[PDB]
């Protein structure tokens, strides 16, 4: 299937506690595999998979280099924000920013992403062709003209398509054992009666990886998606991930439901009955 | 300035089997901004060895985090995640149900 | 590979 990488920062400002708290991550699909915490011992990029560990020291300079360089410029980068909007000094704010790149089964470039938020809202982002910016406000329309004017994007499509495709490659390679692995969920179900006239029936899902998953109900044969339940998915800790999905039922009913599982791991789509 | 209210799951790693060492864990997702304060609770005493991911987030921008602490489950003994954050009037209390 | 950046 498809593969993806993906960089994540967050910068925190905290006015009267000294320069923003700056955390960074890198993912391999829903592997993490480094990470920078401005506020920990190493100020280095560290690794966070056995996989990345093997990369020799000009690695880890050169990445400790350039993610120093981006909290760097993400201190200013608030500074700016702070004068672009006029808000006060005193508030703390949020920069977040995901950048990477999609490939496909063989390795082919499939996608590229650099885009950007202020408190939680979209700021700019890179569109799809590479080649322009979509700018959500008139700051970030600022921000925008500075960029075209820099020529900003001509760098980050290269580096999305090559830099990053084949850094992509190189990870998927040397974490072949455990980054290529598909696991499918292992099901189940359960009923809780929550009254004389009520039952609850929950469709689990278990160990499975990647973390993409569709869990629905139907009785008889229609979906029940308003009256179905569907907590968020969750990591287990080991690497793989945990979903499920409930539907309160009638009584004497229960034989009418039935679970569906659809995931990349299973040939086919599970069929689950009470 | 956005905030949104964090959702938190408590639960095992692998099924509990009593006096069988296992991890306990406290996913919070959803939530903005990042502030949060996550503590796993043995019979409401905060556990000491907890760790946690680093800070990322989801599609929409909101935060994930996940705290976890190897445990060895008992029947005697009562687990739960406290998680204190800006959108929450006073600090929630989530037990474990080995189940959930 | 982390991306190089440009300010705001």
């Amino acid at each position: 299937g498809s593969h993806s990488m993906r960089y994540f920062s967050t910068s925190v400002s905290r006015p009267g506690r000294g320069e923003p708290r700056f955390i960074a991550v890198g993912y391999v699909d829903d592997t993490q595999f480094v990470r920078f915490d401005s506020d920990a011992a190493s100020q280095r990029m560290e690794p966070r998979a056995p996989w990345i560990e093997q990369e020799g020291p000009e690695y880890w300079d050169e990445e400790t280099g350039k993610v120093k360089a981006h909290s760097q410029t993400d201190r200013e980068n608030l500074r700016i924000a702070l004068r672009y909007y006029n808000q006060s000094e005193a508030g703390s704010h949020t920069l977040q920013m995901m950048f990477g790149c999609d490939v496909g089964s063989d390795g082919r470039f499939l996608r590229g992403y650099h885009q950007y938020a202020y408190d939680g809202k979209d700021y700019i982002a890179l569109k799809e062709d590479l080649r322009s910016w979509t700018a959500a406000d008139m700051a970030a329309q600022i921000t925008k003209r500075k960029w075209e004017a820099a020529h900003v994007a001509e760098q980050q499509r290269a580096y999305l398509e090559g830099t990053c495709v084949d850094g992509l490659r190189r990870y998927l390679e040397n974490g072949k054992e455990t980054l290529q692995r598909t696991d499918p969920p292992k099901t189940h179900m359960t009923h809780h009666p929550i009254s004389d006239h009520e039952a609850t029936l929950r469709c689990w899902a278990l160990g499975f990886y990647p973390a993409e998953i569709t869990l629905t109900w139907q009785r008889d044969g229609e979906d029940q998606t308003q009256d179905t339940e569907l907590v968020e998915t969750r990591p287990a800790g080991d690497g793989t991930f945990q979903k499920w999905a409930a539907v309160v039922v009638p009584s004497g009913e229960e034989q009418r439901y039935t679970c569906h599982v659809q995931h990349e791991g299973l040939p086919k789509p599970l069929t689950l009955r009470w | 300035m956005i905030q949104r209210t964090p959702k938190i799951q408590v639960y095992s790693r692998h099924p509990a089997e009593n006096g069988k060492s296992n991890f306990l864990n406290c996913y919070v997702s959803g939530f903005h901004p990042s502030d949060i304060e996550v503590d796993l609770l043995k019979n409401g005493e905060r556990i000491e060895k907890v760790e946690h991911s680093d800070l990322s987030f989801s599609k929409d921008w909101s935060f994930y985090l996940l705290y976890y602490t190897e445990f060895t489950p008992t029947e005697k003994d009562e687990y739960a995640c406290r998680v204190n954050h800006v959108t929450l009037s006073q600090p929630k209390i989530v037990k474990w149900d080995r189940d959930m | 590979r982390f991306p190089l950046t440009f300010g705001w």
